[PDB]
RNA sequence: GUAGAGCACUGAUAGGGCUAGGGGGCCCACCAGCCUACCAAACCCUGUCAAACUCCGAAGGGUCCCAGGUGGAGCCUGGGAGUGAGGGCGCGAGCGAUAACGUCCGCGUCCGAGCGCGGGAACAACCGAGACCGCCAGCUAAGGCCCCCAAGUCUGGGCUAAGUGGUAAAGGAUGUGGCGCCGCGAAGACAGCCAGGAGGUUGGCUUAGAAGCAGCCAUCCUUUAAAGAGUGCGUAAUAGCUCACUGGUCGAGUGGCGCCGCGCCGAAAAUGAUGCGGGGCUUAAGCCCAGCGCCGAAGCUGCGGGUCUGGGGGAUGACCC
RNA sequence: CGCCUCCUAAAAGGUAACGGAGGCGCCCAAAGGUCCCCUCAGGCGGGACGGAAAUCCGCCGGAGAGCGCAAGGGUAGAAGG
RNA sequence: UCGAUCAACGGAUAAAAGUUACCCCGGGGAUAACAGGCUGAUCUCCCCCGAGCGUCCACAGCGGCGGGGAGGUUUGGCACCUCGAUGUCGGCUCGUCGCAUCCUGGGGCUGAAGAAGGUCCCAAGGGUUGGGCUGUUCGCCCAUUAAAGCGGCACGCGAG
RNA sequence: AAUCCCCCGUGCCCAUAGCGGCGUGGAACCACCCGUUCCCAUUCCGAACACGGAAGUGAAACGCGCCAGCGCCGAUGGUACUGGGCGGGCGACCGCCUGGGAGAGUAGGUCGGUGCGGGGGAU
């Protein structure tokens, strides 16, 4: 769940002012209708960190106009961390450009294995899915060693189907400590 | 090192800020105030890392032994053509996106980076992978 | 692509800097063939050559080289008194060579 | 078109997927199979660099005309010339070790050549400021006001207390104070307390011994103070010890990681000592933010004078603006 | 220790350095004129003497092959064949 | 319209090499050499991290790899004082300060029994021998010794 | 004559005038098409260029319209940069005031808009 505080002046003099308070700044963005509104970090930011808010979507609250949305862009901060412009997209019914989060069990042959450990490459997919993508989209095996990878390909896709990815092209693979 | 079948012979000096950020495994050495800094330190950390970690599952990788650093002579007087290769290493700057993974799994990653760095040369810090990134 | 388009915008560029004011472009084969009176791209195009009034399409590069003195004359005083030349898809020989002297007479005046 | 930037131009290069060039491959005359052991043109994805790479692209600078445009320069013709090597500072590239009161070039200022005053202790070039000559006149810069010495030992709100003031890094730490955060089961907390520290817990090897307190993992059960697959003093196993738990005891707040601003350790010298000196640490201090106030330049105004230059009345002067 | 090219000239232009790099002190009698035609390397697929690479067929391509000679500019809307 | 590395290329001539510790005249620290200065190359001393040795034990004794300062010595960098003048070595004689202290003590530590070593922090108090050979200070060697230090001052000393 | 419309040419705009996918027209265009003595032509062939004409067809070149997959376009915000004035630090260097303020990065954007001659398409 999220929500803001909006803002009248924007371009720089302000989100700088912002930072100053503890706020950066935000786009609100909607199919060709854009509106400059202010970000106040901490809480913003227990917020995104979920992450899972990052991935999937959420509410938010402006003026008293719950509406749907999501980040498609975002200038995090050069100098050390947190951000410099928060970017959001409030969905009509089509949603197709989507990074869902995506979780897959590489069941043991890999660590327990020949030491050889997975390495997650993809782990999300953007792929299309219109104001349908779950919190967790995924896919699994039981084999991580020998010179063995595995991708977009083998994939098995579930519900809310469509690839907007690639023909394959590395969700995971596995390496060896000292080899195997 | 490595900076093999190079081109040239020397760069210049300057220094600033750059792009390095991301993550890549969520084991991560970051600068923060550097410049360059020599293949080998470098290999160094490679070794404390490898070592320290069971001495096994891979590490992986981050800046590039990059510029051919010169004191040309020996000790001598000055007015050679400046020439002579001697040093070869890395040119970061602003706390940059240093990549080290192994499957340490813990605050044991964090002793080799620890090591790693607090050796290698200047004011840095380290983590992991906190707010993702999107391409096209 | 690039290939034939080409022959075409060879004849082309190069005819174009050619400047002595005005330009007729020609236009090869049989019922295709016509040809209409240009200058500078100033927007304007003078007369056009001759609407298909056929007078022979037997073995007549004259169907032509009448074709060709008529639109000579034509232009000759359709638009007063001028001094330039023209385009072609090819060499004056054929159908070329005609529109050529057709013109020809166009300016020839006797 | 450098900074930025980006990577498709070329060249780099890091983890990746596909692929062949060295190969195991023998079935060994329709001579083709897995493996792959392959350098990969590659391969796309994940990756960051280039003064002499760039698909993008400025920050200004260049300049033509119109307009500001008088200080006062602007132009052309003309005779009298001096330097033709200089350094410093700031920014931008060289170089040099990214060393030097080094040396190379450039934009600017500079200092000489005026740069004579303030000044920061005193210091050619670091902030202030242009001295034609007066004043036992007043307003100000910079930067100052306990004193040595003009000027509040102002007020207000803090934070250090080491003397930091009064040069130093790597890096180290239950420093000091500040977050913006974690434990509060008054089903009364933590260090302090009391007692029990429970029976299968009794090889698995080794059992000379594990029968938690010898090495190669065990990760279950009953059972209550709630339960240690036993964190620890240990030898011959074993036998004994503190809580890791109450359980009861107490209860009422406890142990933390990130991010902060102010200090200490780290940092040993050569005639003697030192923030300028006295000095001073809740005004006297110092660092940070707040506001007032007076000091102090030949700098600025007010009595006046000298002087040249445009113009103004040019009578010789002259006077005045 | 003369000249051409690229960098540093820092974006006008334009500048040292015992600063980086690297060429020329030929000729081409016809690469000198103009008219007419043509139009790359390389990728792939299929082929006699082949047989990584000729020669021919079949597609593909901001033109990166090309232009005596080095670089740079240009540039096959050819200066190129 | 021809001859021409006049190619140190704007080119004095056609026609030119040397050597001076035998030397001599002009000015400049606008150029070296001494030392000084600033830099620190650096070497010396110190300080971080720990791969790792120390049967066992990371760190009693030790440190891979890489890293970080102090100081003004050694081998160097520069050019301003100095070229109307600053005597450079070795030694002598009288030395003066300095501590990363050698002997001294005070110490915690030990892989410390004792003894004896060795491992750091504190502290310059006095002290810190003779010869040999070498012009050499350094050095190697003889004999001891509690011990027989490193070094600052133009590597102190020619107005001694 | 001088209305828009179908077009065959032939013009400015450099890739939303592209690649490629589905369609679709010849009545009239126009293309391929027929054949070659004759213009004139292939260092081989009239392959192309060319001459020489009914046809046949609209496959092929070909023009619009739908399709955005690749490609091309590629804003709003936003940071880096920095023109200029001031600070903070021995430091490499950081930061503050005032105008300019690309790139890439989700938008979302396109499968051209039109100059003129004209066969002509609709008394």
């Amino acid at each position: 769940m999220e929500y803001r505080l909006k803002a009248y002046y924007r371009e720089g003099e302000k989100p700088s002012a912002l930072r100053r308070a503890g706020k950066l700044p935000g786009v609100m963005y909607n199919r060709h209708l854009n509106r400059k509104v202010y970000v106040d970090l901490v809480e913003f930011d227990k917020v995104f960190r979920q992450a899972s808010i990052h991935h999937v979507i959420v509410l938010e609250l402006p003026d008293g106009q719950s509406l749907p949305t999501l980040v498609r862009q975002v200038n995090l901060d050069k100098r050390r961390r947190r951000p410099e412009h928060v970017d959001f997209f409030v969905l009509s019914d089509e949603p197709v450009e989507m990074y869902v989060p995506l979780r897959f069990v590489g069941t043991p042959a890999g660590v327990r294995a020949g030491g050889v450990l997975q390495e997650i490459h993809r782990d999300i997919l953007v792929k299309v899915s219109p104001r349908n993508i779950p919190e967790f989209i995924e896919v699994d095996v039981s084999g991580l060693e020998i010179g063995d990878s595995l991708h977009a390909s083998d994939l098995k896709l579930p519900p809310g189907v469509e690839l907007a990815v690639s023909p394959e092209e590395t969700i995971a693979a596995v390496v060896p400590p000292e080899d195997v | 090192r490595m900076k093999y079948r190079k081109q040239q012979r020397g760069r210049l000096k300057g220094a600033t800020k750059g792009g390095d950020y991301v993550a890549f495994g969520d084991y991560g050495l970051v600068a923060l105030e550097p410049a360059w800094i020599t293949a080998q330190q470098i290999e160094a950390a490679r070794v404390a890392m490898v070592r320290h970690f069971r001495r096994g599952g891979k590490i992986f990788i981050r800046i590039f032994p990059d510029k051919p650093y010169t004191k040309k002579p020996l000790e001598v007087r000055m007015g050679k053509g400046k020439g002579n290769v001697e040093g070869y290493v890395a040119v970061v700057k602003p706390g940059r996106v240093m990549f080290e993974v192994a499957g340490v799994t813990e605050e044991q990653a964090m002793e080799a980076l620890r090591i790693a760095g607090h050796k290698l040369p200047i004011k840095t810090k380290i983590v992991r992978r906190d707010a993702y990134d999107e391409a096209q | 692509r690039l290939t034939a388009y080409e022959r075409r915008k060879f004849r082309v560029r190069n005819r174009i800097k050619r400047t002595g004011r005005l330009r007729l472009s020609v236009f090869r084969s049989l019922k295709h063939i016509y040809a209409q009176i240009i200058d500078d791209e100033k927007g304007v195009t003078l007369v056009s050559a001759s609407s298909l009034a056929l007078k022979l399409k037997g073995n007549k590069t004259e169907v032509a080289r009448q074709v060709g003195r008529a639109l000579a004359e034509k232009a000759l005083a359709l638009g007063i008194k001028q001094v330039a030349f023209d385009r072609g898809p090819y060499k004056y020989h054929g159908r070329v060579k005609a529109l050529a002297e057709g013109a020809r007479e166009g300016g020839l005046e006797f």
